[PDB]
This record gives C-alpha cells, structure tokens and sequence, in this order.
C-alpha cells in the first residue's frame, strides 16, 4: 500500500537512523524528550497516529467521534488487535495507562498532559486530592474507550497522538511493575519490538509480527544510533554507515552538503522553539530586571543568520506564531528597537542590579552535549559580554542528555538551553507549558494572570476567541521575561536516496519506521 | 516534547 506500484523494493529492508542520544527510558510515563518518543513510537501505538506528512490517521482506534460541546470523545478500538505477547488490546489498557500517567506514584514528567486535555479529575489526581480510578475515562466495553473533559477541547484528537498517551499492557505492567520496560519483559502494540539495546551504542528493532497492520509494514529491522554531535552524524552518513541523520547538521558544512548530496538534504519547517530557559526561582534570575537585561542584549539574528544559517527564524515569544490559533501572538516592542538602544537599556538594568566589569553577572549555560548547541552557547556568551561592555561573564556546562534533563527538572541550573517541539498542532501545546502547575514547567515560571489568560480560552466558543486568549497569555509571559526565546526551528537532515517515505513536510518531524521503505535502484 |  505505502509502496508505489511497480517500485523495486530492496530485499533486506534494514535501516540505520541516528536517534541523537541515549534515551532516559523506554517507558512513555517516565520520559519527556524526542529520543525517548522516537523509541516509544516504534514499540507502542495510541488511539491516533500520523503519516509521513504529519496528517492524522487511525491507530489503535479505527473510528472516533465527539459530542457537539467538544467534551465527550469516544474511541472505537480494533476488535482483533493484539499485544506482541498475544494478549488483546482493549479499552482497559487505555484506562490503565492514562490512570498510571496522572498517578502521583508514577511521578511522570508528562503527568500534566491529561490536565491539558481537561479530563475530569486529572488535575485533582495529579494534586493527590482524588484516587487515579476517579479519572474521567472509561471502558464502556472492551473495545470502546470514552474520554470525559470538563471544558471544550476541539483539538482533542491531535493530543492523543503524543507518547504520554500510548497504551501500556495492563496485564504485564500490573505483574512486573516498572521492570516491564526491560528488553526481556517489554510488550507493545506497535509495528516493532526491541531486539537489542547497548547503552550509549545502539537500539535494534525487529518487526512485531502481531502488530494489527504488520501486513503493510515494510522495514524488517532498524538500528537507532546515539551520536551526540552533528559532525559525527554526517561523517557516519558519508562513510555509508547510517541512512538518516538526526535533525542537526554542522552549519559550516551545510552549503557544501547541499551541493554534493543532490536531493539528500531535507529541511523540515517544524513547530518548535529554541530558548534559553531562566531559572525563575534561583537568584539572581528571580529578578525581572536581570531577565529583561538578558533578553534585550541577545541578538537573535546573529545566531540564526551567522552561527546556524539553515533557515531558523528569530523569535522573541515562546509559541511559534504560525501554529494553528497562534496568529494573534505579537512579537514584543523591544524586538523592533536597534541593538544600540537595547544594549544601552540592558547595561543600565545590570548596573542598577549592582554589576560592573570588575563584578560581572556570572552564570553557566547548561546544555546537552552537542557541538551545535556549544556553538550557539559560545555565541550567546560572547554577545552577552560584548553587548553589555563586560557586565556579564558566561561559562558553558555540557551534560549528557539524561543528566541534562535531570538537572533541568531538579532546578540545578541558572540558564539552560531548551527546545520545545509541538506535541500537537495547536497553540496550547506551547501555552500550556508555562501554566504555574505544569509538570513540563522547568523554568519555575508562575503568574496567576498567565494561568487566568490561558483559562479564558475554554470559555471561548471559536478559534478567534481562543487565539485572543493565547495572545494575552504570551503578552504576560513576555512582560515577565520568563525565558529568552531565540528561534523557531527547522530540522535539517541527510536522508539516503534509497530511503523512501520521509517527506520533509511533517511539522513535528516524526520518523515512524512503519512509514519507510528501501528501494533497489 | 523536549528537543535533543
């Protein structure tokens, strides 16, 4: 079906993809990053999934509907679908998984996701006020899963594609606990299963013959690598030892790669924002005046045009304004001032805060080991020093991905490199991040007025009303200088000419092995 | 999702 008629498929159907880092975990309730989701999406499948262009398609649910108030969501599950051990996939698995997500005992980084979906009692369960069984989801019968929201969520279906809402094999997890995730124990309902895992080297996938749609799966086996540095990724690609890079390429090589690798360079415009997150509860970044100084004195065009130059676009707000219902979000006024004015304002604010050339503002930029991040941090450090005439002095601190995520979540940072990719193609995937009570909010940003602005969106009865509430939230977040937004992403990748089914058009840039195929000639 |  996915293969055009007549196409000469290769016999082996093996692919090697750089996944970029060692994942924290293969349990979708214990993770929050792209490396993790890329693994989970091969092994498990939720209600709805997506094609190579990011368009929604039936997953574990073959049909679904909503009540006209957008509060009741009913999903019709496939009657003959099975887990990789032969157990049936039922609505009970979904009830089980979604309860486990908000269960405080799970301590899930994405606990808040069912709060974002406005599911009855989700927030109360997260807050320890109600038992997980009180969650407003139910198995009306073995193949009918119903979601009950307290507010209208017209974008509900798009949320259900996220890794945090993947089903888990209840019978297995209830018996094994957290140990279900070990390779010997793992059971899933996705297109692949784990053949091997060597920490810091590779993850090997093999076909799950019990996947409901195995007959349309083409790739037989795949390897995910964990290569942190884009230049190493490119080197392995050019040695013919991997087939698809991760979504970073070395800026200084980019031009020549386009010239030499005709039709192998893909650049996807994605719903993503690259920021420096400020720790709003750690001195001195609890001071709005300093957060403001850092924003004024960072020239985004230097990073996008001079350091990277691959199509990244400067931004000064968190939400990408091209996301659906994002269109009324405004770039802040200072972004239109000349750098000379901005820098003069920044220097005043830092002097008022008691910094000088002799006693500069000192802090570290925490980032995950990646030469491209290092380059951006070097440029940021350099701009902040020069633009403030010596009143900021910035050190770099790189940590392995797992450690970096831990450090951010633990608040053990001053300023951290941060990228947020949309979980679903609607503005709240960004706006929800900065709610006071969001499990994703590692900035420790909290403004009741922000929360109130966001809450007004559920009182709106149309897209315009929602888009106005999102604009007001972003305004509030901007006046607080809660973070330092830098750019909206592109995702440059190399893909070999014999790899088919990668579009360059998926705004979330997922790679599902079930969407790919290797051609012969 | 947090981007690598």
């Amino acid at each position: 079906v996915i293969v055009p008629e007549g196409t000469q498929l290769d016999e082996k159907q093996h692919i090697v993809i750089n996944n970029g880092a060692e994942p924290q975990s293969f349990d979708p309730h214990k993770t929050e990053g792209v490396p993790e989701s890329n693994v989970a999406y091969q092994l498990l499948e939720g209600l709805v999934t997506s094609d190579s262009e990011g368009k929604l398609q039936p997953g574990a649910a073959e049909s679904w509907e909503n009540t006209p108030d957008f509060k009741t969501w009913t999903f019709h599950l496939r009657k003959d679908a099975k887990w990789s051990n032969g157990d049936p996939v039922t609505a009970h698995d979904f009830v089980f998984a979604w309860r486990r997500l908000v269960d405080p005992a799970t301590a899930a980084p994405y606990a808040s996701y069912l709060s974002y979906l406005q599911v009855e009692n989700a927030q109360d369960i997260i807050d320890g006020k109600k038992k997980p069984a009180e969650l407003g989801v139910e198995a009306k019968d073995d193949y009918t899963f119903v979601v009950h929201a307290t507010n209208p969520v017209p974008y509900a279906v798009s949320l259900t594609t996220h890794q945090s809402l993947l089903p888990l094999p209840q019978k297995v997890v209830e018996k094994l606990g957290d140990a279900w995730v070990k390779k010997e124990n793992y059971v899933g309902n996705g297109a692949y299963k784990l053949a091997n895992h060597i920490i810091n080297e590779k993850i090997e996938f093999e076909r799950n013959p019990l996947y409901w749609n195995d007959k349309e799966t083409v790739i037989n086996s795949a390897t995910f690598l964990a290569i942190e540095n884009p230049s190493t990724d490119v080197a392995r690609y050019r040695a013919g030892d991997l087939d698809m890079t991760s979504y970073g390429l070395p800026p200084e090589q980019f031009a020549k790669l386009k010239k030499e690798l005709l039709g192998e360079v893909y650049v996807t415009r994605t719903l993503g924002t690259y920021s420096y997150e400020l720790n709003n509860k750690k001195a001195p970044f609890d001071n709005v005046n300093i957060r403001k100084a850092l924003n004024l004195s960072l020239d985004r065009n230097v990073i996008t045009d001079k350091v990277l130059g691959q199509g990244q676009t400067p931004t000064y707000v968190f939400t990408p304004t091209y996301i659906e219902e994002g269109h009324l979000i405004q770039q802040p006024a200072y972004s239109k001032e000349p750098m000379a004015q901005r820098n003069e304002e920044a220097i005043k604010l830092l002097e008022e805060a008691g910094y000088s050339k002799a006693n500069p503002l000192k802090f570290s930029i925490l980032y995950n080991t990646n030469e491209n991040h290092k380059k951006v941090a070097i440029a940021a450090a350099s701009m902040w020093k020069a633009n403030t005439k010596g009143l900021i002095d910035v050190k770099l601190e790189n940590q392995e991905w797992k450690t970096y995520i831990d450090s951010r979540r633990a608040g053990r940072y001053d300023v951290a490199r941060a990228g947020w990719h949309a979980d679903y193609n609607q503005a709240t995937t960004f706006g929800n991040y900065f709610l006071s009570n969001s499990s994703n909010n590692t900035a420790k940003y909290a403004n009741p007025e922000y929360d109130k602005a966001m809450a007004e969106s559920y009182a709106a009865t149309d897209a315009e009303g929602r888009a106005k509430a999102y604009a007001k939230a972003e305004e509030i977040l901007g006046k607080d200088y809660g973070i330092v937004p830098i750019f909206n992403y592109v995702n440059p990748r190399l893909v070999k000419p014999y790899v088919k089914g990668y579009s360059g058009k998926d705004p979330q840039d997922h790679i599902y092995l079930r969407n790919l195929y290797i051609i012969k000639h | 999702a947090a981007a690598a």
